[PDB]
């Protein structure tokens, strides 16, 4: 399970 | 149509050196990490369906004198990613839509500190009886519009 959006700072 | 209409090619400038082709037959064309998207691009920064392109019938307000490009089709670029996508010079926030012209370079993800830069080059090879191909040419000069219930509905059944 890979549910995560690497939102930039 | 022969099969392909728009070509989105992740250029060398982007961490991705691949070429994507939006089949005129598929509307709208979804792009993102999740294979569910017509286009397959997995970037931890962007969401499953970072953004999708949708084609619509271009229609002017009135034509009781001047002869426009008739009511043909225009390819729009829809964005649903959080990180935001940038079309040439127009910002694309989650729920935005922008017209795509033959040779439109769209930025899917850009990070100054992480140097994470992604972007695909839109190239219309085939024009399914289009007013031109997708260069806009209307009231506003290349402006990013907002998505509506219609667009959101397309992704809803993704």
């Amino acid at each position: 399970e890979v549910e995560l959006t690497q939102e930039l700072p | 149509g022969n099969g392909r209409f728009l070509t989105l090619k992740p250029l060398p400038d982007s961490i991705i050196q691949e070429s994507l082709e939006i089949q005129q037959g598929v509307n709208p064309f979804f792009i993102g990490r999740s294979e569910d998207c017509n286009c397959k691009i997995e970037d931890n920064r962007l969401s499953r369906v970072h953004c999708f392109i949708f084609k619509k019938r271009h229609a002017v307000g009135k034509s009781m004198y001047e002869s426009p490009a008739q009511g043909l089709d225009d390819i729009w670029y829809c964005h649903t990613g959080t990180n935001v996508s940038y079309l040439n010079n127009n910002r694309m926030i989650q729920g935005t839509k922008f017209l795509l012209q033959d040779g439109d370079e769209i930025k899917i993800i850009w990070d100054k500190n992480n140097k994470f830069v992604i972007g695909f080059k839109v190239e219309i090879n085939d024009t399914t009886g289009l007013f031109n191909e997708g260069l806009g040419m209307l009231q506003e000069q290349r402006v990013v519009l907002k998505q509506t219930a219609e667009e959101k509905d397309l992704v809803k059944k993704l």
